[PDB]
């Protein structure tokens, strides 16, 4: 319903929020294909900033990874992937970043 | 135009039928402005560009632009289109203080059009002084497009250190 809903009930304040939280939140409630699906969704909307946060949240979940994910983890940060220069930087950043860490470690200290 | 025999000189002609485009009608100039670009093998240029920048004094003057704006972007394009192929020079340096002068968006865009593209293009040089002037802008301004352009040009980065 909220995520439904939210997309068309709009407010970009919420988001903020509810990002945070869910950051911390992911694998441990699966759902993974729903769940992706979302986030996708979530990131649709423009905003560099909206964007974003589907990326931030993810490292708490990506790190845990859930009923299918840690291959494909790996494989997603490939698909998906922007320019816009500091749009196009946030995802060569966190590539960048992700370029400097094995991706384990990687996982461990940015997570904490 | 498809009389590709295509002589110099009428080319040239242009400027001179161009002068009376001060008496405005936008629409009809940009029309100009398309049809402008097309001559110049990166030549008859100088001249023109000198015009050019006569056009851009002139496009300062006191102004209340609401067509001429237009005009002003598109010359931009048409400008930039030249430049790709020409050596270019300091007309050109003229433009990033004109810019810094200018307060909208559209331009920025452009600029940064221009980050893109300079980051592409280095013989570097100029953008050295450019970065200076920028420097100079930069401390001279403050605004969200600044503090976007910040970003990048940080991102860029080099010496001084």
């Amino acid at each position: 319903h909220l995520c439904e809903f939210i997309e068309d009930c709009e407010f970009t304040v919420l988001a903020t929020r509810i990002l945070h939280l869910l950051g911390q939140e992911g694998p441990k409630t699966n759902n993974p294909s729903k769940y992706i699906r979302f986030i996708y969704n979530r990131v649709v909307l423009e905003h560099e900033e909206v964007r974003a946060g589907a990326v931030s949240a993810l490292a708490k979940f990506g790190a845990q990874n859930e009923e299918m994910l840690p291959s494909i983890l790996v494989l997603l940060k490939r698909c998906v992937m922007d320019d816009d220069n500091e749009v196009r930087d946030r995802a060569t950043f966190y590539l960048n970043v992700l370029e400097q860490k094995q991706k384990a470690l990687n996982a461990g200290y940015i997570l904490n | 135009k498809e009389h590709p025999a295509h002589e110099r000189v009428l080319q040239d002609l242009v400027m001179d039928i161009l002068r009376v485009l001060s008496t405005p009608d936008l629409e009809v100039r940009k029309k100009t402005l398309q049809l402008a670009l097309d001559l110049v093998s990166s030549r008859n240029v100088e001249e023109l560009v000198i015009v050019l920048k006569k056009e851009v004094i002139k496009t300062n003057n006191v102004s209340e632009h609401e067509d001429t704006d237009k005009y002003r972007q598109l010359l931009v394009r048409t400008l930039h289109s030249c430049s790709v192929r020409f050596p270019d020079m300091a007309a050109n340096v003229i433009p990033v203080l004109m810019e810094f002068l200018s307060d909208s968006n559209e331009a920025a865009a452009a600029d940064v059009l221009e980050f893109v593209r300079e980051a592409i293009q280095r013989f570097d040089n100029l953008r050295m002084l450019i970065v200076e002037k920028m420097l100079e802008v930069f401390h001279a301004i403050k605004s969200v497009k600044i503090y976007r352009g910040a970003l990048w040009i940080l991102g860029e980065y080099c010496s001084t250190k």
